């Protein structure tokens, strides 16, 4: 029950990576040209663009923004073992100038993205040597200021991370990695209260495929929680709770039509959509049917 | 070593090569090479009978034309085109052999001029296998490689006199500037040589399972090793449509690996075209990353984005250089609309929220309906529910007031019974009569026992809108024998109704005498009537037993009507977390907790989770006027969400001898001291940053016209920070 409209932009390298927000006023697109360029949706729909910056050296990896609730802030990935948050600054057109740098890793960089906002302010990365580390600002208003407060070995070739998506009291730290690098490649991670360190929960046995993406879908605050890998095959399951807490595991749905492997794993803002998008050129949009069944309700090609 | 040719002008046609070659010229839509695409053959010809090497020209005029090199050593120039007026017709058919004998493994041509031809050879006895000549358009141009074996060769494009020269077990830089100028290195690949166009310093080989590259400049050791693989490689080639992209095939692979050699780790893609290992493909030129590959079987293999949300349901999605937006022709959109209509809002009339839900749902129409009797009721003990309540005739004597007290007030709770002691149904009655579900009625007043009044009903019903009045003329055989051949039959026979209210009365009049099992485990009907037929018939026992087993039943599924018997409390928690599993509505559940919960209920994690999830979705949407309301009514309905005092004017120097109930504020605009006597116009605004403020309605106009802090010698803008 979707109705595809293309959107009159062009793109002079092929798109890199994308980002949004949560009020949605602005968008932000990586292109391979080893820029970066933002572009907003009008008051009339309109998507203009009016940032246009070259972040690094080499071609962009990721690229993802921060909570509207603490100003604006955006961060990239690069291939260059090298990560850069650019802000804008409006003198009046605005200028995205770089904050601060985040270039410990020796490798490049996976992917980087932020924590739930509840916590405060905490955007990590997912090295491709299976590090991934979590960097902390003392204060909001020094933007130039950001200390890692951590740091999580995987020993696998990360490919995608995804932390605990839940802002409820009892849900406690949670950080989900993948792997790409036959094994388990989803391990979720958790920073115990107590112990003030980050420590793993449990691993996705029941894959064994290279992993594209790791993400879990809003909670809404749910009973449970629902997350999606994306691999060779795309699958649904569900994590239930009972050191770290026991959980409960089944796996809600497994539907392959796209007949390849996904590139990666998207949803929907209420969590009722989860959209993915196999090699074969399509995506493919699961809803569970009102007998609590998965069903691919949206095709796209 | 078959491979996959492609015509260097014309990107139509498409070549496999064997023993009779094939010329094939593609059409939209002979050989099927994809869904919508047909290749019909332009000519056979098998010239060249167990061949080993060949290539192509480097220039249109001619076209068709293909080397046709056999084993014997002999250069045969053929071309497949309808030959009528060709550039140099004395070239064709060109019959050019060697000195000595020898078997030439690769053809390759010179880019920059096509009036030459150069090919490597097997091995000599102790001569010079490289040999190459002089196309134009009986002698050779050029000759190398003496007593030395070349497994490949090309000319390099950059420079017309600059190819590569592959000793046995080394590669010598060949300069055709000065043969006596040569450097040589030492190496183990040989073969698989290839080179991207756009990096032409750039070079690859493919060695059996080990693939190594080298660069020019530093042409002492591999750059780089591939990983091993157990077949022998087929053919290694180099993407040149897309940038930093190589292609190997292994022989007997049926999975194509494709190495992203732009980052410069390599990201390596594995293309499966077929279920068969195609034994070689060919990169298009001109079209963008495009390949065809050949299938064992005579079949032609041609083998070749960004997605997001939106808080308005609403996706995202970017292909290219090209975009695509997404939209409805679901649960957020539902819950954006029930808010539009300001659902949950009502106060007066608690009834009129059904309705303002707008959409058809017997389960939320019950679930408003049950507070709009509970409401009543309170006009506390009420909202501890249906089991707390129930906590605390052999025959059928058709023809009240007997009924407990506890039972009278379930009865009252259910819709059934009105306010006061008058047990009697005259009204409920007259108001189905209104409402037009005669059937329900029926069913009821068999429940009150009144069965000439239900046949009254049911005539009257009949005198509306002929089934009925044969459902009447059974329903006069009430008949209470054990050996009855009317209960015989129609006992049975009651199964085929549509309306289940009928089938329902025809099993209680027809049931024996007090076992009801059916009445209570009937599924299809309202609950609130089944709930009113066990409290009015079953036993004591009976109906505990009943009532326990109803509420596990819907605390376990989940459904919106379970909540009249649960209650508002702990066992109402569950089922309101049970509900939003299944749905996860949270407006509908955000009001319904706020259905005047008590002090202990109120302080459930899980209600104030929700009611907290609630709050920040309807932050998300955009709705700033909305959101307040639902703050609004938090504050009324509970003293515990009163929101802080935040601004507190208590800082500086205090002092004393002048205050108002030195200063504290100054017109920064008009320089009087604030709090004299558009009332909104008349406050005054204080500056988080600049320090500064001044009136209201003064700093409009003057930050409507000027532009800076009218604090005095002073830069920060005290409203133009936020930029809403
Ligand atoms: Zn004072
Ligand atoms: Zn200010
Ligand atoms: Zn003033
Ligand atoms: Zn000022």
């Amino acid at each position: 029950m979707f109705v595809a409209r293309s959107i009159a932009a062009d793109h002079k390298d092929l798109i890199h990576d994308v980002s949004f927000d949560f009020h949605g006023r602005r968008m932000a697109t990586c292109s391979s040209d080893q820029s970066v360029k933002v572009w907003d949706k009008s008051e009339s729909g309109d998507w203009h663009c009016t940032a246009s910056w070259k972040t690094h050296s080499g071609s962009v990896w990721r690229v993802t923004w921060a909570h509207p609730e603490f100003g604006q802030v955006l961060a990239s990935c690069s291939f260059d073992r090298t990560a850069a948050v650019w802000e804008e600054i409006v003198g009046g057109q605005s200028h995205w100038v770089k904050r601060t740098t985040l270039v410990d890793s020796r490798t490049s960089v996976t992917d980087v993205k932020f924590a739930p906002k509840h916590m405060g302010l905490m955007l990590a990365t997912c090295s491709a040597d299976g590090i991934v580390r979590i960097y902390e600002a003392p204060d909001v208003m020094n933007l130039s200021q950001w200390s890692l407060q951590h740091e999580i070995s995987c020993k696998l070739s990360c490919s995608c991370i995804s932390w605990n998506p839940s802002s409820s009291r009892a849900h406690s730290p949670m950080i989900a990695v993948g792997s790409d690098d036959a094994m388990a490649k989803v391990q979720i991670f958790e920073y115990n209260e107590n112990t003030r360190k980050y420590a793993k929960a449990e691993t996705l046995m029941t894959v064994t495929d290279p992993v594209h993406d790791i993400a879990f879908a809003p909670n809404l605050g749910r009973s449970f929680h629902i997350l999606a890998i994306a691999t060779k095959d795309v699958r649904i399951f569900t994590l239930k709770p009972v050191g770290p807490t026991k959980f409960e595991i089944h796996i809600v749905a497994q539907f392959d039509n796209h007949n390849s492997q996904v590139w990666r794993v998207s949803w929907n803002i209420t969590g009722t959509v989860l959209a993915s998008s196999g090699d074969d050129g399509c995506v493919r949009l699961w809803k569970a049917n009102y007998m609590d069944n998965w069903k691919c309700t949206g095709i796209l090609k | 070593k078959p491979d996959i040719l492609w015509a260097p002008h014309h990107v139509d046609r498409f070549v496999v090569c064997d023993s009779e070659l094939s010329l094939y010229h593609v059409e939209s839509t002979s050989l099927r090479l994809s869904e919508d695409s047909a290749a019909t053959l332009l000519s056979i010809n098998s010239d060249t009978p167990y061949m080993k090497c060949v290539a192509w020209y480097l220039n249109y005029d001619p076209e068709c034309l293909l080397a046709v090199g056999q084993a014997n050593g002999r250069v045969v120039l053929t071309s497949l085109g309808q030959d009528h007026n060709s550039k140099f017709k004395d070239l064709i058919g060109k019959e050019f052999v060697p000195k000595h004998a020898r078997q030439c493994n690769t053809l390759a041509w010179n880019p920059l001029d096509s009036n030459w031809l150069a090919a490597g050879l097997d091995k000599h006895r102790a001569d010079f296998s490289v040999l190459i000549w002089d196309i134009c358009s009986t002698k050779p141009l050029y000759e190398l490689g003496q007593n030395d074996a070349c497994l490949s060769l090309c000319w390099l494009p950059r420079d017309q006199k600059l190819l590569l020269a592959g000793m046995h077990r080394n590669l010598a830089i060949f300069d055709l500037r000065n043969t006596s100028q040569k450097m040589f290195v030492n190496t183990k690949a040989v073969q698989g040589v290839t080179v991207d166009p756009y990096f032409h310093d750039r070079v690859a080989s493919f060695y059996e399972g080990q693939v190594a590259i080298w660069d020019l400049r530093k042409f002492e050791k591999p750059v780089l090793t591939l990983t091993e693989q157990p077949k022998p490689l087929t053919k290694v080639a180099w993407c040149p449509t897309r940038t930093g992209l190589l292609a190997t095939l292994t022989r007997d692979s049926n999975i194509i690996r494709l190495y992203d050699m732009q980052h410069t780790t390599i990201i390596e893609r594995s293309v499966q075209p077929c279920d068969n290992y195609i034994a070689s493909f060919a990169w298009h030129p001109t079209s963008q990353n495009r390949m065809i590959v050949v299938t064992p079987n005579r079949t032609m293999s041609d083998f070749t984005i960004s997605l997001a949300w939106s808080p308005i349901t609403s996706l995202m999605w970017a292909c290219g250089r090209h975009l695509y937006e997404c939209t409805e022709e679901d649960i957020a959109t539902k819950m954006r609309l029930r808010a539009l209509s300001r659902y949950g809002l009502d106060t007066e009339q608690v009834w009129r929220n059904h309705i303002l839900a707008g959409n058809e749902d017997p389960q939320l129409k019950s679930l408003w309906y049950t507070l709009h009797f509970m409401k009543q009721y309170t006009e506390s003990l009420v909202y501890a529910g249906i089991k707390s309540i129930v906590k605390s005739s052999s025959r059928h004597n058709w023809s009240i007031q007997n009924l407990n007290e506890e039972r009278i007030l379930a009865l009252q709770l259910c819709g059934w019974i009105k306010k006061g002691t008058d047990v009697d149904v005259g009204p409920f009655l007259n108001s189905l009569v209104q409402e037009g579900e005669w059937e329900r009625a029926a069913a009821v007043a068999l429940f009150n026992l009144d069965i000439r009044r239900a046949i009254q009903i049911l005539n009257e019903g009949a005198s509306s809108e002929l089934n009925l009045n044969v459902v009447a003329m059974a329903l006069s055989g009430y008949t209470d024998e054990k050996n009855s051949l009317w209960r015989e039959m129609c006992s049975t026979l009651r199964l085929q109704l549509n309306n289940p209210y009928l089938c329902v009365m025809f099993a209680f009049l027809t049931s024996e005498t007090g076992s009801y099992d059916g009445v209570l485990y009937e599924n299809k009907v309202a609950v609130r009537d089944r709930v009113a037929f066990a409290c009015k018939f079953l036993s004591d026992t009976q109906l505990n037993r009943y009532i326990e087993k109803l509420t596990n039943e819907m605390k376990e599924a989940g459904n919106l009507e379970g909540i009249l018997l649960t209650g508002l409390t702990k066992d109402g928690v569950d089922l309101m977390e049970s509900y939003v599993d299944r749905t996860g509505d949270v407006q509908t559940a955000s009001y319904c907790m706020l259905q005047g919960s008590p002090l202990d209920v109120l302080k459930d994690e899980r209600v104030q989770y929700w009611i907290e999830n609630y709050r920040n979705l309807l932050d998300a949407w955009r709705f700033w006027h909305k959101r307040a309301e639902f703050d609004i009514h938090r504050s009324k309905l509970d003293p515990s969400s009163k929101p802080l005092a935040q601004v507190f004017v208590s800082c500086n120097f205090c002092g004393k001898s002048i205050s108002y109930s030195k200063p504290l504020p100054r017109c920064a605009l008009c320089l009087i001291n604030m709090g004299t006597p558009a009332q909104f116009n008349n406050w005054f605004t204080w500056c988080h940053n600049c320090r500064h403020g001044g009136h209201a309605g003064h700093m409009l106009s003057w930050f409507r016209d000027h532009a800076e802090c009218p604090v005095s010698a002073c830069t920060c803008k005290c409203m133009q920070l936020d930029t809403t």
